[PDB]
């Protein structure tokens, strides 16, 4: 099984183009858990495998790279994912993380409270969300997805990317449809958490304009159809060799351009992971006082 | 964890309170963030990326800092933590209590290795 040695599985176009009803998700290895080496939290393997898959994507990686990590906390009050992001990202990357509840992390900036209180003063380069709310029909959810959808439309650099956790029941029509505004997208399921309906909705290289017309409710039905169709074995073999784990130091340029200047060359560079368009000031991220 | 963490809020000497506690048999603080790394690093104490050798484990810095973990003021004159946002290498034989180890040891200054656990300056 070569897929044992890959970090996970990505939803193929074979299933993106289907037209099916939304069914219940039925996973054969449900209630099974991958063992971890003593002292290693499972979310370490899960985040590492997500980073490993993103290593194969055309991520923009500038100097002073702007990364925000939502849902970074745990009931243990620690943030293993943020530490993986620190291990993965360039040393000069700026990591901001956030969670409803108190935690301690290795981020540069840590903000407690509802993600809606998180004020992004300037556009960012990568958004990671592990936000999940454990609280008959399976309809599109609002929750933190309204905030994330607006962030994509306003506070994400052209050329930027997102990786947003969804599950069978925690998902959003609008967020699937926003994936059509990236140069490429998929849902990525780690091998470490293969027995869960969890997936990471990836949008790679934001274009600010519709490249693919997506029916978000039908696409979540296709995602579940794919999960129901696809054996996935628990595994972390991809973590055995970590000699190339760190994100490539691409030196991706950051340009300021007006909308009228964005021609086919610029679209092409954004789409190849070779450019970001946004301000180059210093990033300001803070807690807003709401209501 | 809630036990020893609340315990160091009842003292003016959190370091001694933690060390005395684990020295008396108390359970070390758990849930330190242990990284997966190619055991091919330099072995220095604190580093921007993991640097464990074959005889070490690397941890997220904030998670092995008593002051970070208990949300109490750091003693450093600059007010900035020496571990937070960095990675800390722990000798393999001391992984049972990384928080106590960091409270009990010092990285060399003319050299970045743990004194007694890698620093060969004498
Ligand atoms: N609306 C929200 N705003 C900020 N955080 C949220 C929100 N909703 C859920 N969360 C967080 O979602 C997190 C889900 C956790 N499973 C995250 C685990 C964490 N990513 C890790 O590295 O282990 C919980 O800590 C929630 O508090
Ligand atoms: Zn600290
Ligand atoms: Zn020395």
């Amino acid at each position: 099984a070569s897929a044992d040695w890959k970090p996970g599985h990505a939803m193929p176009s074979l299933f993106k183009v289907q037209n099916v009803n939304l069914e219940r998700c039925e996973l054969a290895n449900y209630k099974q858990s991958i063992p971890m080496p003593r002292g290693v939290h499972m979310n370490i393997a899960k985040y590492m495998q997500l980073c490993q898959y993103l290593n194969t994507c055309t991520l923009a990686v500038p100097a002073n790279m702007r990364v925000i990590h939502f849902g970074a906390g745990s009931d243990k009050g620690i943030a293993p994912g943020t530490s993986v992001l620190r291990q993965w990202l360039p040393t000069d990357a700026i990591i901001i993380d956030n969670d409803l509840n108190e935690f301690v992390s290795d981020a540069d900036i840590t903000l407690f409270g509802d993600c809606v209180t998180v004020r992004v003063g300037q556009q960012v380069d990568l958004v990671i969300s592990d936000m999940y709310d454990p609280t008959g029909s399976n309809e599109s959810k609002a929750l933190f997805f309204t905030y994330l959808c607006n962030l994509i439309n306003n506070n994400l650099a052209l050329g930027g990317s997102v990786a947003i956790k969804i599950t069978e029941h925690s998902w959003s029509v609008e967020l699937y449809e926003l994936m059509g505004k990236f140069a490429w997208w998929t849902v990525f399921c780690t091998n470490a958490n293969a027995s869960s309906s969890e997936g990471f909705l990836l949008g790679i290289n934001y274009l600010g304009t519709i490249k693919e017309n997506i029916d978000g409710g039908a696409m979540h039905a296709n995602y579940i159809f794919w999960r129901n169709s696809t054996p996935m074995n628990l595994s972390t073999y991809s973590l055995f060799d970590l000699s190339k784990f760190q994100l490539k130091l691409k030196g991706t340029p950051v340009l300021q351009l007006k909308e009228s200047q964005i021609n086919e060359l610029v679209i092409s560079l954004l789409s190849q992971g070779k450019l970001l368009i946004r301000d180059n000031d210093t990033l300001s991220v803070s807690t807003d006082v709401l209501v | 964890n809630s036990s020893v963490l609340s315990l160091v809020n009842f003292t003016v000497d959190p370091q001694k309170a933690y060390l005395d506690f684990v020295n008396a048999g108390g359970a070390p603080l758990t849930n330190c963030v242990k990284m997966l790394t190619p055991k091919t690093g330099t072995g220095i104490a604190i580093s921007v990326k993991p640097e464990s050798t074959a005889d070490q484990e690397t941890y997220g810095g904030a998670s092995v800092c008593l002051y970070c973990r208990a949300h109490i003021e750091h003693p450093d004159v600059s007010g900035v933590c020496k571990y937070k946002g960095k990675f800390v290498q722990i000798p393999a034989q001391c992984v049972r209590d990384p928080v106590g180890f960091c409270l009990s040891n010092t990285p060399c200054n003319v050299c970045q290795y743990w004194i007694g656990y890698g620093c060969n300056c004498d």
